[PDB]
């Protein structure tokens, strides 16, 4: 996916 | 689309400089803009972004932009940002930020100023993000941005770009990234055990120099050994590569 690290 | 310059009090010189650079553009006096009662889907140039006029147009939902945006895009309509919020200038055009390990309210302030300076914001760290804004090291976002050697800057970088670009026209590279880089150990309290007194002093010094805290279990975040229990190679590699290293890679 384009997300490398999700939001906290 | 039509362009309506809104003459107002308190405006900066850049408003005038934008009028000296222009037929499908109207020039409205403050009064004619105060008598607007709907949203004609035209582009409104406002300066400043304070006052009953600006907040009136903003309340109506109007497309608002600052004169610095005009001086940036000139006669390129496509260059103008296409968003639901007013853009004051283009200092951060081409910047896409994400935030990590920040207070939610500060996070939203950062988002606000970036968007107002022509930048993009995402809540996740996707492949479009050009800059990571961090309040401290160690997060998944942080480690990922490090591995890709994306800049990891403090919030002040955004703030200083806002405050300065209020007076003059500039871009985000007109500030030195290094002076706003997230310190390698910001947010870390480093503790040691089994190290020579000399090495111990070195860890102290380098910790303080790279934004961390030294303390000689609840207080420590990392424990250097011969809480994260890591070897000294983690400390030295963190300093050498310019980012706090993934502790799980040093176990």
């Amino acid at each position: 996916s384009p997300v490398l690290a999700e939001d906290s | 689309f039509l362009v309506k310059f809104v003459k107002s009090s308190g405006s900066s010189e850049y408003f005038l400089k934008a009028l000296e650079s222009i037929e499908h553009l109207q020039i409205l006096e403050e009064e004619a803009a105060l008598n607007i009662k709907e949203n004609d889907k035209s582009l409104y140039i406002c300066d400043p972004f304070t006052g009953v006029v600006f907040n009136h147009l903003k309340k109506l939902g109007c497309r608002i932009v600052g004169p610095q945006v005009v001086l940036y895009c000139m006669q390129s309509q496509r260059c103008v940002p296409r968003a639901e919020y007013p853009v004051y200038n283009m200092t951060m055009a081409d910047v896409t930020i994400s935030c990590t390990t920040l207070d939610k309210d500060v996070r939203e302030e950062v988002h606000k100023y970036v968007q107002m300076m022509g930048g993009r914001v995402y809540r996740d760290l996707n492949m479009s993000v050009t800059h990571l804004i961090a309040g401290e090291v160690g997060s998944k976002k942080y480690l990922v941005a490090a591995s890709l050697k994306k800049p990891v800057l403090l919030p002040s970088w955004v703030k200083t770009l806002w405050d300065k670009s209020q007076q003059r026209m500039m871009r985000y590279t007109d500030v030195n990234m290094e002076d706003y880089a997230c310190p390698v150990f910001l947010g870390c309290t480093i503790c040691v055990t089994g190290l020579s007194s000399s090495d111990r002093k070195e860890v102290q010094r380098l910790t303080a120099e790279h934004g961390g805290q030294y303390s000689g279990m609840n207080e420590c975040t990392h424990l250097i050994v011969q809480v994260h229990c890591v070897p000294v190679q983690w400390f030295s590699d963190s300093i050498e590569k310019g980012f706090c290293q993934d502790e799980t890679m040093y176990k």
